[PDB]
RNA sequence: GGAUUUUUGGAGCAGGGAGAUGGAAUAGGAGCUUGCUCCGUCCACUCCACGCAUCGACCUGGUAUUGCAGUACCUCCAGGAACGGUGC
């Protein structure tokens, strides 16, 4: 068993890839996830269509946009 | 032929701003007074 | 009450909305993606749990097809913004 | 204040999220902004699909309408209580 | 007088068997994300092990690994095995 | 008594039997129609039974209207500029009036969206080659005097007055 | 702190609310409540790709608004 | 937080209508206050005529539009 | 509490109502039971299926979050809740 | 009192291809008016793939029902398809 809040608490600091619901991808080190799962990522490259497209760096992603977040 | 209306306009904006030179000074003073305010002082002036 | 007010300030200092906290700390602009694809470059005056925002000096840029689509932008001076329309808040924007 | 109670029993036009228009006698509402509209008529905008076809508005008569509040965008008044 | 299979029981059965679960998506008929459920929580947010998107149009499967698919995207939880 | 907005604001405003928005103006002895734009385009059918309207004119721009009911009035002449103000009409109910000549029906060809007409109890019905002249004049009408048009009527409407 | 309380201390202020269905409603606020529903009067309402209609009053639901355009003559530090 | 009144539809063959036009049929086996359903003998039927038996599924409630009782309930 | 509209909806049960779902399908049938969250169960449903296909279903259960609106019977226009 | 049925939204965007086809009265740029040439915005017709299939409303002709009720809608056959939405 590994619930999403322990998974995200063990996921902090690691380079994670958040795919939004709308095709947007974000590769960055996960800094902080609250209980409402607003995610905060650092050194984030925004990847669209699997292609490195922008360097946004520090970023806050609101919760209701996240399709999934995975490790990479 | 082409830039006529803009050139006439550049003269009219000049002559009208000279005629309104007192009002232009009053706006500039009001902007400086509005800029320097606290929160409450700005809200009270916006009530007047 | 008061313990919730200390709790919310420490949570906004250490949690995900820290960057919004940072945007009200040293007064730097954030780049906010909206659900209608409008980017917002502007300082934040205040925020809350929902990421509702009160914003100053906002430049809203967006892309409009008439061909090639153009980057038509507008300057909204001061504004309020509902928080559910916010997609992505990035603290330091490049340009 | 309870502002929507001032707008009660008027002939009111209510705009739905998909673009519909509900003109009805606004009888009742609640916390979620559900509406009860008596004698309500819906209005759909119709896309023209041609260069020379006009854009028309198709009106359906409905009657007593319960409008769920998540559909509602904005309400305006059309007329006094009939 | 009837006893009910509440859905947390069946998602926990998916957890216990470690079965590979195909997850449909809300308002996304093309993509279905399948993976081994390690765990899940209250709002049906799931974590998945060796998850992969399956686009039904392209018929291609893109591997992801251990993801946290947020719960509001889920339409259906289907067991492939 | 002349018609104003006052008799509009007090009159019965409701949903009719055919489920449109209705304003009733029965029994007012109105001789001239004016100042109708205070209905604010919320109506599809307006009744005018028992009024002394000499001519159907004075009609302002109301877009949503689909029926005019001019039952039992004194229409001897007709207005001509009606289609510019009532663009989406479907029924015109001109029963029990004093239309006498064929050319008096001539302004009715200007309404493009017109579908139903009733000109009953009128002297213009009395003359020969009447209904074919209405069809040949106003082709868009599908129901004339509660009789559906037929292709033999279209053919003998096209044949005459060539 | 909640910013809906900031919005509720706005009355007879001429704002321009952009709704979620691409609508632009320019009018003066007569009332906002705790659920962000805004009641405006003297409304110039423009739907998406349509002509600006005008309404005497409007009552927008709270979730359907996307953002505001507040007046420039607003001291917000006193409003917070 | 009141549970739905699906005690009629329990252990009866349903015909769900999920969002995106998706259509599944099966015996309703359980539900929660969120109207997440548990479907036994669940057969997914796509826009193509062929129908995939997917067995035992959990449907999130916010994707359900409608459910038809294919039995009398 | 419970609002006046959901009280009107509860009054409408037992009568023939017409739901429109969020997908535009029109479900007209006898409202067997309604719920506080506008979950409606209807019998004798005649569904329109958004392209005109009127079929007849029996015993549907419509989720209330998908209901666009509910055309109630007009004979409830004199209900004392509407007053 | 932002985590599935109402209020902090899953919304945004674009209408298949071709043809020495046709038009921008007053509104494109460049070759620095006018005439000509080129290129990133529509409508009408024609061709391929009347974009496709579905049902509802609707028009012509023939045809059946003469029946006392509180209604999604109501006979059938054939042609045409101006309209609506569904899936590709």
């Amino acid at each position: 068993p590994l619930n999403p809040k322990p998974f995200l608490n063990g996921l902090t600091g690691k380079p994670v890839m958040v795919k939004l619901k709308w095709g947007m991808e974000y590769k960055g080190y996960l800094v902080s996830v609250d209980g409402y799962m607003n995610m905060q990522l650092a050194n984030t490259e925004e990847y669209i269509d699997g292609a490195l497209s922008g360097h946004l760096g520090e970023v806050l992603i609101r919760c209701n946009n996240v399709l999934y977040i995975r490790g990479v | 032929e082409r830039n006529k209306d803009i050139a006439f306009l550049e003269a009219q904006i000049y002559e009208y701003v000279e005629i309104l030179g007192e009002q232009r000074h009053l706006t500039h003073e009001n902007v400086q007074r509005k800029q320097a305010r606290t929160g409450e002082e700005r809200e009270e002036e916006e009530e007047e | 009450p008061e313990e919730l007010q200390k709790r919310e300030e420490e949570e906004f200092n250490t949690g995900p909305l820290s960057v919004l906290t940072q945007s009200v700390k040293n007064n730097t602009q954030v780049l906010i993606n909206c659900r209608n694809n409008k980017k917002l470059l502007g300082r934040v005056k205040a925020f809350d749990r929902h990421c509702n925002m009160v914003l100053e000096n906002v430049k809203e840029m967006w892309t409009e097809v008439p061909s090639k689509p153009v980057n038509k932008d507008r300057y909204i001076s001061k504004m309020f913004l509902r928080g559910d329309s916010v997609i992505v808040v990035l603290r330091n924007p490049l340009i | 204040s309870s502002k929507m109670l001032q707008h009660i029993d008027y002939r009111m036009r209510c705009i739905l999220q998909d673009g519909r228009i509900f003109i009805g006698t606004f009888k009742a509402f609640d916390k979620h902004m559900n509406l009860i509209l008596c004698d309500c008529d819906e209005f759909r905008k119709i896309k023209p699909k041609n260069s020379k076809q006009a854009e028309r508005e198709e009106k359906r008569v409905l009657g007593l309408v319960l409008l769920r509040g998540e559909n509602l965008v904005s309400m305006t008044v059309e007329g006094p209580p009939p | 007088q009837k006893v009910m299979v509440q859905p947390i029981n069946l998602i926990f059965r998916y957890l216990q068997n470690r079965s590979r679960i195909q997850v449909w998506l809300y308002e996304q008929v093309n993509m279905r994300i399948e993976g081994c459920i390690i765990g899940f929580d209250e709002y049906m947010n799931l974590v998945l092990d060796d998850a992969e998107e399956i686009h039904s149009k392209t018929k291609s499967r893109k591997q992801l690994g251990r993801i946290m698919l947020k719960g509001d995207n889920i339409t259906l939880l289907q067991s492939v095995s | 008594v002349k018609l104003t907005a006052e008799l509009i604001e007090q009159a019965a405003q409701y949903t009719n039997a055919v489920r449109d928005r209705e304003l009733d103006l029965r029994g007012y002895k109105i001789p001239v129609i004016e100042n109708l734009g205070a209905t604010l385009d919320q109506f599809d059918a307006i009744d005018f039974s028992d009024n002394e309207i000499r001519k159907l004119d004075g009609f302002p721009l109301l877009r949503r209207l689909k029926t005019l009911l001019v039952n039992n009035n004194r229409i001897c002449r007709i207005g001509e500029g009606l289609d510019q103000a009532l663009p989406c009409l479907t029924e015109l109910i001109l029963t029990n009036n004093s239309l006498v000549e064929l050319g008096d029906l001539d302004p009715l060809a200007s309404l493009k969206s017109l579908t139903y007409l009733s000109i009953l109890r009128n002297p213009v019905t009395n003359k020969k080659h009447y209904r074919l002249y209405v069809i040949y004049k106003v082709p868009q009408v599908r129901v004339l005097d509660f009789q559906k048009v037929k292709l033999k009527e279209r053919q003998e409407a096209e044949k005459m007055f060539k | 702190m909640k910013l809906v309380r900031f919005l509720m201390k706005l009355s007879h202020e001429t704002v321009t609310i952009e709704l979620k269905n691409g609508t632009q409603v320019h009018g003066t606020i007569t009332g906002v409540d705790v659920s962000m529903n805004t009641h405006l009067k003297a409304v110039k309402m423009t739907l998406k790709n349509r002509e600006p209609v005008q309404l005497e009053t409007l009552s927008i639901r709270g979730n359907n608004i996307r953002y505001f355009i507040l007046p420039d003559s607003l001291p917000l530090d006193t409003l917070l | 937080a009141h549970p739905p009144e699906l005690k009629k539809f329990m252990d009866k063959k349903l015909s769900l209508k999920l969002n995106g036009g998706r259509h599944v049929q099966g015996i309703l086996r359980g539900f929660d206050p969120f109207m997440n359903l548990v479907i036994d003998e669940c057969v997914e039927m796509a826009t193509s005529g062929q129908q995939n038996n997917i067995g035992m599924v959990v449907i999130r409630g916010n994707s359900i539009i409608m459910l038809e009782a294919l039995e009398r309930v | 509490s419970i609002g006046v509209p959901i009280k009107v909806l509860h009054e409408a049960e037992g009568h023939i109502v017409t739901c429109e779902t969020n997908t535009g399908e029109v479900y007209r049938g006898k409202l067997i039971e309604a719920e506080d969250n506008m979950n409606c169960q209807m019998s004798n449903i005649t569904v329109t299926y958004r392209d005109g296909r009127v079929a007849q279903l029996e015993q549907v259960y419509i989720r209330g979050s998908k209901i666009r609106f509910l055309i109630l019977p007009d004979m409830l226009k004199n209900a004392p809740m509407l007053k």
